[PDB]
């Protein structure tokens, strides 16, 4: 033929048909083993998750949304993922005791339901109604975004301690329950006005810790509304929203590293 | 074109003197006119030689940037420009990717350049040499007036005049000579002064004496000629045009190169567009489908390999030039292991190029001296008291003196100034009595009657040096039957005696004999004369036999001839048995020429010629089967009528070749012929004849202290200690370094599978892309460079020198049995072991391996800053792209780690490292390096940036290590099975 | 620890750039002391 004949081609055939089966074999194996030395219930490391992201729903082209309030299908793109979002924050996805509890109104302390073991059931967590969420199809005219803390595992997200100097100065300064989000641009051509839990401007403690999707499966994270009645128009304006905490920071690299990128513009 | 210089040339010395002027319209007493000069210069033009056009640096530079790999790299190097420029315009992107990654691939393309370059190097001043034989200016006779004119003027018709010291301007009719000798080294590679005269002394205008040749020169002597050629229309100016003329052509190691370069980048164009429309019908938009393309460009060229090749020549030949061979071209290091046949000059090659005394008749006994250089052989006699009087004629009865200055270099290396056969009974005579000098004092030389051309031999007279007689010794040397005459008694062991015919008979036998082993042969005879009859003032008279030169005492013969150098003999042996085929090629006589021939070994032990066997049956050559002779002796005479389908006959139904009086295009033909029947061919030479078929030659060999400017300019290799054992070195060192080649290029391939293979995944698994394209840059670049070349070093695995010549045909550098290894076997685990350690990061980090299939989409989303994990847990956009990045990290460290065994493994391709060792200091230093830039490339600060590469936990580092393992035991077993049965199965299939 | 347990999300890549540099430096000199066995 090309190379050989028949008989060499068959033999050639049932080498490499008995070696890469052994192969296969052999990285399934080692599969097994890394599978076999790994928990159920948390990863390995978290250093890589450590800081938290915040993420929200608009749907960013370049962490950008720009439309037109005068023009229906401008903003419809946006008000896909903001409804993606909140459709799982439904009243009928919450019912009975389990696995869903009833807890504060206003932003409590921390609740631990043991550890990271199944000597339990599903660990049972806190409700949240999407109706906390005032004012927000959504906002036609100046957008009403909503953030969120990006889940991690055993993480305590603590607040800053009202000891110095703050930025949004002990305003409203629930210093031991609420870690909170202000948003900022000089530049001050907007209307910043906060919705979430209890009234407050934060994420409330009493949905700590996560314990993870095999030990919390439905499990609900807090909100933070954001509305812009901002009375300017068709202009790029560069809003940063911030989350501040002990165990918050952020990096020139990663711009969505406990913090926002929104590029609005409601060019109408 | 060059077919005309082919061919032996035709003269006009069969004209008579007048004739040959009407020929000319000269005149043979008043020469030209000044006019008539000026007028042939602008007809015919210039007495000189053009040098031929060459090609510019420019594109011998351009070409290799467009030889498979490059033109892939070129094509990789444009498609990131493309790929950017689709990004500078669509959406702005901010980044450098393709940007710099073109930038850095069109470097790649130009500095690999540099190294083929480097390597395809081709240094050739062969007509320059040629021009150096031309003098600056001539003397010619104008207007009955001779006047020195510049030698390029000089034009066919004129008077020109010759004497001892100056070169010959031009191809000349000799009209006029007395005592005129010249040097013809430059046509017969032979030294001996060539006596020139008016004339017609042969048919054949090469060995007449009313011709003389420009490229040579007057020796002694005056001459005047008529200029028949000049310029490019000369002899030898015609040999030079031939030789600076001749065609390169690719050396077997440049074919093997460009051969795996074809498989390479067959198999680069065939998974390139595979998965390019692989990935079309799977919905990728063509902004990617080039993005996956360029990877798979990168992946597939081995970056480094070529570069790796160059270097590990040019470490071949640094360890031969410290054994005195210089390497002119890097590929002339690999030649000589794939030679089958040298074509080989005797005189100054084989020989020592010096007439040396080789046997002595005294006694009725055959004595023989020792004629190596350094003198290895052993002493003939001392005590006889015939010895010492022999000895005495031998110094006494010679005008030979060395010249000054010469007490610091040994006795057979100095300069003598004499004729060759007195320099060589002075030298012998030196060597085993001390000083001659001392002995011409002791004896002081009264009247003498020097050799001369009708007496046939040569006189003197001494005072005897002993004190109780102080008289007067006559001594004689001359041709033995000549002495033989004038001889009454012979010393037998110190005691005169009658010479009856016994003693007599036993004279013609050691005559024959002697002269049959191609030995020159000279009497030496004495005679005390009587004291009654000769005062201690009695004058002797040269001119009139004033004394008797009859009824003398023979003392004994004595026998020489230009000798093999000490190594030659053992280095054809050698030649023999690594299966190489050895042929003489010589412009000397066939009795020398073969006596030389038995002498190294080109012809063994019994073997015999057609004539041989004639003589031996006593019949006739015609009734002899020529089949029944293995060895043969062609004089260049009858070459010149045979054909060359008649010389392939020779070259195939002989093992033992002999080609003597052959002029310098019959090298190159012999040569041609050999190369005809598909065999790599070795020239070992040192003259100026020897210049086409150096340059025909696979690869030349030139020997460095005897060789010519014009031979070592038309060679790839120099012997600079003249030391011929060396070409037995270079063969040795160019089938190791073929070996080698091998192991270093599995070494280098057998890393792209793991480098492919993500990349395939990641289009048909949808993954995170496991590998990125700088990161194989990286490896092909950096860490497999210096294990690459390392391979180099390695010892032979078996006794290289005992086996055939490779089959450049069937035997390649790299076939399908290495691609099977690299790419099938050892390849295939490296891969696995990579996505190993790709799994366990992205699974230690949150991303179980179920989860991966079909995440690129999301994981890619820049927009998606909260990926779900197995965990539940929200990842952003350059959060998980610094465990992507740390992935593509470790799974680098784990081809590092897999390469480790594979440096162990590609160490031998039969023997186990139990065997061979670890004794390769190189290679170890390139382990050690190795690991110490992969850790460097994942640690140093600031390298997360430029090459994205991050720092390892240390557990990371020990994915692959049960990879590595499986590879060094995989073929531990393997070749353990090739030793154990030599029958084919596992041999034939995977045996480099 | 319980709500203090900060360390869980934590690594020192300091000191492994520091250990790694150290030994990528070690294997590097090591290197050079076997190749120069001879020159
Ligand atoms: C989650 O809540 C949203 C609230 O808008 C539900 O949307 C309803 O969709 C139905 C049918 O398309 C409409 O008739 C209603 O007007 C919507 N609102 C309400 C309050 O009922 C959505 O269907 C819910 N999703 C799930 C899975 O239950
Ligand atoms: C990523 C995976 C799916 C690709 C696997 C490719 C396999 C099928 C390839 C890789 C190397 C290949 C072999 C390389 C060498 C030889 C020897 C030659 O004389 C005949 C073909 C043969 C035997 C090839 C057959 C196919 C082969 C085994
Ligand atoms: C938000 O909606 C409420 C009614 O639910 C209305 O009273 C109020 O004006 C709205 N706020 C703004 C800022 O438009
Ligand atoms: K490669
Ligand atoms: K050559
Ligand atoms: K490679
Ligand atoms: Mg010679």
């Amino acid at each position: 033929f090309l190379g050989r004949t028949g008989s060499s081609w068959f033999k050639i055939f049932l080498f490499y048909l008995i070696f890469y089966g052994c192969l296969a074999g052999i990285f399934i194996g080692t599969i097994q083993v890394l599978l076999l030395t790994l928990s159920d219930f948390e990863p390995k490391y978290q250093d890589r998750v450590a800081p938290p992201g915040l993420s929200h729903a608009p749907y960013a082209i370049k962490t950008e949304i720009s439309f037109s309030i005068s023009n229906p299908k401008s903003y419809e793109s946006f008000v896909k993922s903001m409804h993606k979002l909140m459709d799982l924050y439904n009243e009928s996805s919450q019912a009975g005791n389990s696995p869903f509890e009833d807890c504060s109104d206003t932003p409590a302390d921390y609740i631990k339901r043991g550890d990271l073991d199944d000597s339990q059931g599903q660990k049972k967590a806190c409700r949240f109604s999407r109706m906390w969420l005032k004012n927000c199809g959504y906002a036609e005219g100046k957008p009403c975004v909503v953030a969120k803390l990006n889940r991690i595992i055993g993480f305590y997200p603590k607040p800053l301690k009202n000891t110095t100097d703050l930025p949004e100065e002990l305003q409203a300064n629930y210093n031991q329950y609420v870690l909170p989000l202000r948003c900022a641009a000089r530049e001050k051509i907007g209307s910043i006005e906060y919705f979430g839990l209890g009234g407050y401007a934060g994420f409330p403690l009493q949905y700590y810790p996560y314990y993870g999707k095999r030990l919390q499966k439905k499990y609900l994270q807090p909100l933070l509304a954001i509305q812009f009645t901002n009375l300017t128009q068709n202009m790029e304006l560069r809003i940063e929203c911030k989350v501040y905490g002990e165990n918050i920071d952020y990096s020139e690299k990663d711009r969505f590293r406990g913090r926002f990128e929104v590029k609005i513009e409601v060019k109408s | 074109l060059d077919e005309l210089k082919k061919e032996v040339s035709m003269d006009d010395h069969k004209l008579s003197l007048d004739e040959l002027h009407n020929k000319y319209g000269t005149d043979l007493t008043r020469g030209l006119t000044n006019a008539r000069a000026k007028e042939i210069l602008a007809r015919d033009g210039p007495n000189s030689l053009t040098p031929p056009p060459t090609t510019p640096e420019w594109i011998k530079f351009c070409r290799q940037l467009f030889g498979g790999f490059s033109i892939l790299l070129w094509i990789g190097a444009i498609l990131c420009f493309l790929a950017y420029g689709i990004q500078a315009a669509t959406e702005d992107e901010p980044a450098n990717d393709n940007l710099y990654l073109g930038v850095v691939l069109s470097t790649v393309v130009i500095v690999t350049g540099c190294f083929s370059y480097y390597q395809e190097a081709k240094s050739s001043r062969i007509m320059d040499s040629f021009k150096n034989m031309v003098p600056q200016q001539a003397l010619v006779i104008r207007d009955g007036e001779k006047s020195t004119i510049n030698a390029e003027f000089v034009v066919a018709g004129d008077l020109v005049e010759v004497k001892g010291g100056d070169r010959i301007p031009a191809d000349l009719r000799i009209i006029s000579a007395h005592g005129c000798k010249v040097d013809n080294s430059s046509l017969t590679g032979e030294s001996e002064p060539q006596t020139r005269s008016p004339e017609f002394s042969s048919e054949n205008p090469l060995e007449t004496r009313n011709i003389a040749f420009f490229s040579t020169n007057c020796v002694e002597g005056t001459a005047r000629g008529v200029v028949v050629y000049t310029g490019d229309r000369t002899v030898m100016g015609r040999i030079a045009t031939l030789a600076s003329g001749l065609e390169v052509g690719r050396t077997p190691i440049a074919i093997e190169i460009e051969h795996f370069i074809h498989i390479i980048t067959g198999v680069a164009v065939f998974l390139g567009v595979s998965f390019f429309i692989l990935s079309l019908i799977l919905g990728y938009s063509w902004l990617e489908a080039v993005i996956f393309l360029i990877g798979i460009i990168v992946a597939n060229v081995p970056e480094g390999l070529l570069a790796t090749v160059t270097v590990c020549l040019t470490l071949t030949a640094k360890r031969m030039a410290r054994k005195n061979c210089l390497v002119k071209n890097l590929e002339a290091v690999e030649t000589l292991g794939s030679t089958s046949t040298i074509c080989s000059d005797k005189t100054g090659t084989l020989t020592q190029n010096r007439m040396t005394v080789a046997h002595m008749w005294f006694d009725n006994q055959i004595h023989e001296a020792d004629t190596t250089e350094n003198q290895s052989g052993a002493a003939f006699d001392k005590t006889s008291a015939t010895w010492s009087a022999l000895s005495r004629i031998a110094a006494l009865c010679n005008r030979a003196v060395f010249q000054a200055g010469q007490d610091n270099v040994p006795i057979l290396k100095r300069s003598v100034a004499g004729d060759a056969s007195e320099s060589a009974l002075l030298k012998c005579i030196e060597l085993c009595c001390g000083s001659v000098q001392g002995m011409r004092d002791r004896n002081p030389k009264i009247v003498e009657i020097p050799f001369n051309s009708t007496n046939k031999y040569q006189l003197s007279i001494h005072e005897n040096e002993k004190s109780s007689e102080s008289r007067y010794l006559l001594v004689m040397k001359g041709a033995p039957e000549r002495i033989l005459d004038r001889c009454s008694t012979i010393l037998l062991n110190g005691a005169e005696e009658p010479l009856k015919e016994d003693m007599k008979e036993a004279f013609q036998n050691a005559y024959l004999e002697l002269g049959g082993l191609g030995e020159r042969v000279l009497g030496f005879c004495h005679f005390a004369l009587p004291e009654d009859k000769y005062n201690e003032g009695y004058p002797f008279d040269a001119d009139e036999p004033n004394f008797p030169t009859t009824d003398l005492c023979f003392v004994g013969l004595m026998a020489m001839i230009d000798p093999p150098r000490a190594a030659v003999p053992d280095a054809v042996g050698k030649c023999r048995s690594a299966g190489i085929k050895v042929i003489m090629v010589t412009g000397d006589h066939p009795i020398t020429a073969k006596a030389i021939a038995k002498g190294v070994g080109i012809i063994s032990e019994g073997n015999e010629t057609i004539e041989d066997i004639a003589a031996r049956l006593n019949i006739p050559i015609g009734q002899v089967n020529p089949r029944d002779a293995k060895a043969c002796v062609v004089h260049g005479s009858d070459l010149k009528d045979l054909s060359t389908e008649v010389l392939d006959d020779i070259l195939h139904y002989h093992t033992e070749i002999v080609f003597a009086r052959t002029s310098p295009q019959q090298k190159l033909i012999i040569v041609e012929g050999c190369q005809r029947q598909g065999a790599i061919v070795a020239v070992t030479g040192d003259g100026v004849n020897d210049s086409p078929a150096l340059k025909k030659a696979d690869i030349g060999v030139a020997m460095g202290i005897s060789g010519s400017d014009v031979s070592k300019q038309a060679a790839d290799m120099i012997l600079l200690d003249d030391n011929f054992a060396s070409i037995v070195t270079g063969v040795e060192e160019g089938r190791l370094i073929f070996d080698n080649l091998k192991k270093s290029i599995a070494y280098t391939l057998t890393s792209n599978i793991p480098e492919i293979t993500p990349f395939l995944v990641f289009i048909i698994g949808n993954v995170p892309l496991p590998l990125g394209t700088v990161t194989i840059l990286c490896i092909d670049l950096g860490t497999d460079m210096v294990p690459a070349i390392s391979l180099a070093y390695e010892q032979a695995e078996s006794d290289i020198m005992k086996r055939q010549p490779r089959n450049p045909k069937t035997d390649k550098l790299v076939n399908e049995r290495l691609i099977s290894m690299a790419y099938g076997q050892i390849g295939m685990i490296q891969a696995l072991g990579g996505f190993f350690s790709y799994f366990v990061i992205l699974a230690e980090n949150g991303f179980l391996p179920m989860d991966l299939i079909g995440k690129r989409v999301r994981w890619d989303d820049r927009w998606i800053s909260d990926v779900e994990d197995s965990f539940g847990q929200q990842w952003t956009y350059e959060q998980r792209k610094i465990v992507e990045f740390t992935c593509h990290t470790s799974f680098f460290i784990s081809i590092v780690v897999v390469q480790w065994a594979d440096l162990i493994i590609c160490k031998t391709r039969r023997n186990s490292i139990f065997q061979q060792g670890m004794k390769n200091k190189i290679l170890i230093f390139g382990l050690f390096e190795e690991t110490a830039l992969a850790a460097f490339l994942s640690y140093c600060p600031g390298t997360d940036v430029a090459l994205r590469m991050y720092p390892l936990k240390p557990s990371w580092w020990f994915c692959a290590f049960p990879y590595s393992l499986i590879i060094f035991l995989y073929d531990e077993m393997r070749r353990f099975i090739i030793r154990r049965s030599p029958g084919g199965w596992v041999e034939q299939e995977t045996y480099y | 620890e319980g709500p203090d347990n900060d360390e869980r999300f934590t690594y020192d890549y300091y000191r492994l750039r520091v250990v790694g540099l150290i030994v990528a430096a070690v294997l590097c000199v090591i290197g050079i002391i076997i190749l120069l066995a001879g020159k």
